[PDB]
RNA sequence: UCGA
DNA sequence: GCATCCGTGAGTCGAGGGTAATAAGCACAATTTAACACTTTTGTCAAG
DNA sequence: CTTGACAAAAGTGTTAAATTGTGCTATACTGGGAGCTGTCACGGATGC
């Protein structure tokens, strides 16, 4: 059972005292700024030796071994760096070790206030992610708040962390939610609208008409706007939805397939094609061939008057009147024969 | 008339409800009752075994008589596998079809034994391996009757020792799942199981069966 | 019966909402919900067997 | 033939069902005492007797 | 599932019977069972 | 190296030799005890199943997950105007969510705990998009008790694509 | 009535729950404009 | 269904009975040309419309769906021929 | 062009599966809520699986059969029938390797019968709960040195890799 | 849920 | 080997039936899309 | 069939207006949560 699993996995470590908290933040920031001063040392970048710290701390080669087929070169961009600062005097080395212990501190910190995250996200169930899923995204929120927090602020880390938790959570549900992808601002305005609708549904003692709720919103909000975003609201309905009073009556197999041709349609198209194909020979040998271009027959792509004119060596005007007389000669044969009179839709 | 349940009981080779006890050889008949357990010793000239029986189920044979291989003792249905390895495949077929037709004819439905026979032969067509010998087989690795027949023949010609085997009777369900084509059993039931044991073993189908084709 | 359990869902809609907030502006006007109850009972009359 | 961007959506009647007409009721969106689906304009309902 | 505390053994178990809302037993059940066992009772719970 | 989860099982199953265990199980089968004899029978059964077929068991740990074509997992609207779709879609979706989120966590050097847990969710999610219900209560469309029908859900069963579409139609 | 535990200030408010279907004449409710009915259910009476 | 404008289904037992008669083609056409076959139904309508005789079907096309499903399960689906060789069931379709 | 008399089955390997795929499905999202066009990487993507329209590209610079199979440079959709939407698969590259619950939880349990494992054993192993022993490297356990083909737990894994401590209040 |  | 658990099944076609309702926000950068201006193509017309 | 003239259809270039994607909020919030029943038969793994 994967749920109660993490439930006992979090309580495996104590949370923290104020002391431990401040100490954690202490060695964290001192470590990171040590990485800064280290960036001034061998000329390395700010973020470079940082992730390199993860290279020799978070484990052996397992870290960058499989981050997709492309993340960042291990034997090239990492290896030499790991050996470039090994040659360096006491100062740069002490800064090194400071970096190591600092990042580790970041980790421990994260786990405690991860217990915290667990509670917070535990209150958010039913967003389309049952428990862990939700929680996990929520967790990473704290992570971003871990590096952005300062012990100097004299605030319990729980506060900052919490707000960032609700951040990660709401962004995650905004980006996942219904099966149809929806933009973040869009989701915002959605839950905004439904908020209002809820409120004045309870106040008015009844459900609001489109115009009064849309008015309750503000400027530019009308019945059509709410009706619109309401149409977008509802998600795709599952095909596996059983209908009727039985189990065996399904939904998915009740949908017609019009995206593909039908036998009647296949023979219909083949028919128009053939019947018109033989109706072709009764036209002037030149004007028929020309007519195959202007109407987009030969290669499927319609050729302009200029092109067909560039074909028979005649001006485009010629091709034009050619089309007039051709289509009308055909018109005689049609109005007479009454063979192709069908296909009138 | 136990009816359809009796039928299924025969077709699936499932353990009979009342199931009767049978002898494993031709011995001598002896009754032993110490007022506790009513047991009956069947002892050949050089052998013996007894059988634990209750005082309730009424016996068939009378004390001091002679017995036969797989001969009945208590009144009631006989376990298929029980007489299978006892009296042999012949009498297996015999009693099988005989009972099925017993119920059928009882209920007023007459049909030629042929059909039932086809099913029955399709039940016993598998055998368990004993001492693979020169063959590439493995002990207790169970396969079809036809195939092991061919195998043994070829090995006889080659001057190589054949394989011993025990006739193994199973229910029709089991036979459907053990059939050549994975497609057939896949269609039938226990899909997951079959598909697994098929795909892993990389077995190719020749579409020899009808429903093993009808899919295609 | 359905009213009992549905209104219990609404009871969740009560006990939980009344503490995120400020007891200053408070009244069942803003504390009472509809959809848990109204849709529970809406559910009994249709999708039920 | 003009290609008329407007195509026929018209509602026919199934085979085997035929006869006269009694009930004819049509309510568009916004009519008194009516609500429609989110993104529908009108609806028409006719009885066939 | 959850750590076997003391104070939580006074809670998780309480809701099972004593809670009138989680054990709610029809006025008929209380009735018939009462006159059945040859005893008497009022509350629709098991134990108060 | 204690590594836990699927990567490890990949390791061992990638390191195996069927030849050695073949001959070994052969000599282990002749054991006069019917127990060892029988376990050898079955184990060597599956062993031979991997041998003759010429198939490598490491594939069972498969990395790249085959995605079913879109038209096989249809999404289309109706007269009502709303859109519908199969369940396998949502399954696939949430799966990719977990996989990607994991990927964003791994490179940034996230704590090992969250990582491991996310890998757990990866396995459970995949396996859910296959056999759903084989482990725990199946993942369903949120709020509805209707289980999300996976591959193995359609392949087998009464109205499954077998009996419903290939043995009758 | 909403009563504060601290100030002991009773603030009474009447609210609107929603729309609950009511029974028609013959005993058949109208849901979604269609005449429907609730068929009686049966189970072993609660008790011992 | 009726108002859905659709044909009857041929049950498993129906199939079995049909086989019992030993009508091989009737069954084949049933499961292929007469039902969902890719060009089968189409070429059929073509045939009878022209008065010719309906050609022989290739893929039932419910079958092909089955195949690609199995592909989604990473079941290698190998269709051989008279002697042990890959046959392309999907014409030029996924060759990558 | 050829009679099909035979149907085989086997285990699809990761590389094979990659070859089956026309691309990786990245963004776990159906389509745009506005355009209803398959999302950039979305599961319904026409850019890899197949065109939404018959014998056409996406952006519309190739609208016709005069271009056959030629990949569009402004879109990257092979111009062909939408039929390929049913026959062309994708794949998802999973960060950490993951097994398949089929041969795991099935009655014979292939992977288990192979590695000489047990049901609930491999159950907590594979699912990222319990550790296992891969090359102990002179590792000690309670006086009996641990060897491979064995299981460990969290506490003892850290205890052996990071040492045995005691915290005194 | 109701025919057969 | 002896009791005790997860696991897999279980009748045919149909007729209909069906439709629905939870959750934070605000500034801002980054693009996308809609608007607009204007060059060119092409189809039409007057008239060789 | 042809030349010039010209209206509209169409092409292209540049912007304004919209849509959409991102980051962050500091008192303190630090181990879920929901229940459900009135089979039955057999096969296998597993705990006695
Ligand atoms: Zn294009």
């Amino acid at each position: 059972d994967p749920v109660r699993q993490y439930l006992h996995e979090i309580g495996q470590v104590p949370l923290l005292t104020l002391e431990e908290e401040i100490d954690l933040a202490r060695k964290v920031e001192e470590g990171m700024e040590a990485i800064k001063k280290l960036s001034e040392a061998t000329g390395l970048d700010q973020e470079l030796i940082r992730e390199v710290v993860r290279a020799k701390i978070l484990g052996t080669a397992r870290i960058q071994k499989i981050p997709g087929l492309k993340e960042k070169p291990d034997p090239k961009t990492v290896e030499e760096v790991d050996g470039k600062l090994k040659s360096l005097p006491k100062e740069l080395k002490r800064y090194l070790h400071i970096a190591r212990e600092g990042e580790a501190a970041r980790q421990h910190l994260i786990e405690a206030n991860l217990r915290l995250v667990v509670s917070i996200a535990k209150k958010y169930t039913g967003r389309g992610l049952s428990f862990l899923d939700l929680i996990q995204e929520g967790n990473q929120g704290l992570i971003r708040a871990v590096e952005k927090f300062e012990y100097k602020r004299r605030f319990k880390f729980s506060t900052y962390a919490t707000w960032w938790i609700r951040q990660a959570i709401n962004r995650a549900i905004a980006d996942q939610a219904r099966t149809i992808r929806i933009p973040v601002h869009m989701v915002e305005t959605i839950n905004k609208l439904s908020r209002t609708a809820r409120q004045l549904q309870q106040e008015l003692g009844r459900e609001p008409s489109y115009e009064e709720i849309a008015e309750a919103m503000g400027p530019g909000w009308d019945a059509k706007r709410v009706e619109e975003t309401l149409k977008i609201a509802q998600e795709p309905v599952s095909l596996e939805t059983p209908i009727g009073d039985e189990k065996d009556s399904f939904y998915g197999d009740f949908i017609p397939d019009e995206n593909l041709p039908s036998p009647v349609e296949a023979a219909a198209q083949s028919l128009l094609s053939e019947e018109l194909e033989k109706a072709l020979s009764k036209l002037s040998e030149r004007e028929a061939m020309v007519l195959k271009l202007r109407k987009g027959l030969i290669d499927g792509r319609e050729h302009t008057l200029e092109e067909v004119g560039a074909y028979f060596g005649v001006t485009r005007e010629r091709i034009r009147q050619i089309e007039n007389k051709a289509l009308r000669k055909l018109k005689y044969h049609e109005s007479r024969t009454r063979k192709l009179r069908d296909f009138l839709e | 008339t136990q009816g359809l349940p009796r039928v299924i009981e025969l077709f699936e080779a499932r353990r009979p409800k009342a199931k009767a006890v049978i002898s494993e050889i031709d011995g001598v008949v002896r009754i032993e009752e110490g007022e506790d357990r009513l047991s009956v010793f069947v002892e050949s000239e050089g052998f013996s075994k007894e059988y634990k029986l209750p005082k309730d189920a009424r016996l068939l044979v009378k004390d001091g008589d002679y017995v036969e291989a797989g001969q009945p003792l208590t009144r009631g249905a006989i376990d298929p596998h029980q007489l299978l390895e006892a009296k042999g495949p012949e009498a297996v077929e015999r009693y099988l079809v005989d009972e099925i037709q017993k119920v059928y004819r009882a209920q007023g439905v007459k049909l030629h034994d042929k059909h039932i026979e086809i099913v029955v032969r399709q039940m016993l067509k598998y055998v368990e391996v004993t001492d693979p010998g020169d063959s590439r087989l493995l002990e207790g690795q169970v396969l079809e009757k036809w195939d092991v027949e061919a195998l043994n023949e070829r090995l006889i010609a080659e001057g190589k020792v054949p394989v011993a085997w025990k006739p193994l009777l199973m229910g029709v369900t089991k036979s459907a799942l053990s059939t050549k084509s994975w497609l057939s059993a896949a269609s039938f039931q226990n899909t997951t199981h079959v598909l697994t044991e098929a795909a892993i073993a990389g077995k190719k189908d020749e579409l020899i069966g009808l429903k093993e084709n009808v899919i295609l | 019966d359905q009213f009992r359990v549905g209104l219990a869902r609404l009871a969740r809609g009560v006990r939980e909402r009344m503490v995120m907030g400020s007891p200053d502006t408070l009244t069942p006007a803003k504390l009472v919900n509809s959809r848990p109850l109204e849709a529970a009972l809406r559910e009994f009359f249709s999708r039920s067997q | 033939e003009k290609a008329r961007d407007v195509k026929d959506t018209s509602l026919r009647v199934p085979p085997g069902e035929g006869g006269i007409v009694v009930g004819r009721l049509r309510l568009r969106r916004g009519d008194p005492g009516v609500e429609l689906k989110p993104g529908v304009r009108e609806v028409v309902r006719v009885f066939v007797a | 599932g959850d750590p076997p505390k003391k104070d939580k053994a006074l809670a998780y178990l309480f809701g099972l019977l004593a809670d009138p809302k989680r054990y709610d037993l029809g006025e008929a059940g209380r009735y018939k069972a009462e006159e059945k066992l040859g005893v008497g009772l009022s509350g629709r719970t098991l134990v108060r | 190296d204690a590594r836990m989860g699927a990567e490890a099982i990949q390791e061992l199953l990638k390191e195996l030799d069927l030849e050695k265990l073949e001959r070994e199980l052969l000599e282990e089968m002749k054991h006069p005890s019917r127990a060892r004899r029988a376990k050898a029978r079955k184990r060597l059964e599956v062993v031979r199943a991997f041998l003759d077929s010429g198939n490598r068991p490491e594939w069972m740990i498969l990395e790249a997950v085959p995605v079913l074509p879109p038209d096989l997992r249809p999404m289309v609207q109706v007269d009502g105007g709303r859109f519908a779709t199969s369940d396998l879609n949502d399954l696939y979706r949430r799966l990719i969510n977990r996989n990607n989120r994991l990927k964003k966590l791994l490179a940034q050097g996230a704590p090992e705990i969250i990582i491991r847990n996310e890998k757990r969710m990866l396995q459970e999610a995949v396996d859910a998009v296959i056999d759903n219900g084989r482990r725990g209560s199946p993942v369903t469309n949120p709020g509805s008790e209707r289980p999300l029908r996976s591959l193995t859900d359609i392949l087998s069963g009464k109205q499954g694509r077998f009996r419903q579409n290939l043995l009758g139609k | 009535q909403l009563i504060h535990k601290d100030t002991g200030l009773i603030k009474e408010d009447e609210v609107f729950l929603g729309h609950l279907p009511l029974m028609t004449e013959d005993g058949s409710f109208i849901i979604n404009g269609a005449d429907r009915v609730i068929v009686s259910q049966i189970h072993r009476s609660p008790g011992v | 269904g009726k108002a859905q404008f659709g044909g009857q289904r041929f049950g498993e037992m129906e199939v079995w009975a049909l086989e019992a008669y030993g009508a091989a083609h009737t069954l084949q056409e049933m499961l292929t040309i007469k039902s969902d076959d890719i060009e089968g139904r189409n070429a059929a309508y073509q045939a009878i419309i022209k008065g010719e005789d309906v050609p022989e079907p290739s893929v039932p096309e419910s079958f092909r769906v089955l195949v690609k499903e199995l592909q989604a399960l990473a079941l290698d689906v190998q269709t051989l021929d008279e002697k042990d060789n890959p046959v392309d069931i999907f014409e030029g379709l996924a060759s990558k | 062009k050829k009679e099909v008399r035979k149907v085989r089955i086997a285990l699809a390997s990761p590389e094979k599966i990659r070859s089956w795929s026309y691309g990786e499905v990245e963004k776990p999202e159906t389509i745009n809520y506005r355009t209803l066009k398959p999302e950039r990487d979305g599961l319904f993507d026409e850019r890899i699986f197949g065109p939404i329209k018959d014998y056409e590209c996406a952006c519309g610079k190739y609208k016709r059969q005069r271009f056959e199979g030629k990949v569009c440079e402004r879109c990257g959709v092979e111009v062909t029938r939408s039929i390929v939407r049913r026959y062309r698969m994708g794949h998802i590259e999973l960060a950490t390797p993951a097994a398949h619950i089929w041969f795991v939880k099935d009655v014979p349990s292939k992977i288990g019968t192979l590695l000489d494992l047990s049901a609930t054993e491999l159950e907590q192993v594979l699912y990222f709960n319990k550790y296992i022993v891969l090359d102990p490297k002179g590792a000690v356990l309670d006086g009996v040195p641990v060897e491979k083909r064995q299981l460990l737990t969290d506490e003892e894994y850290r205890e052996l890799r990071y040492g045995k401590q005691e915290t005194y209040p």
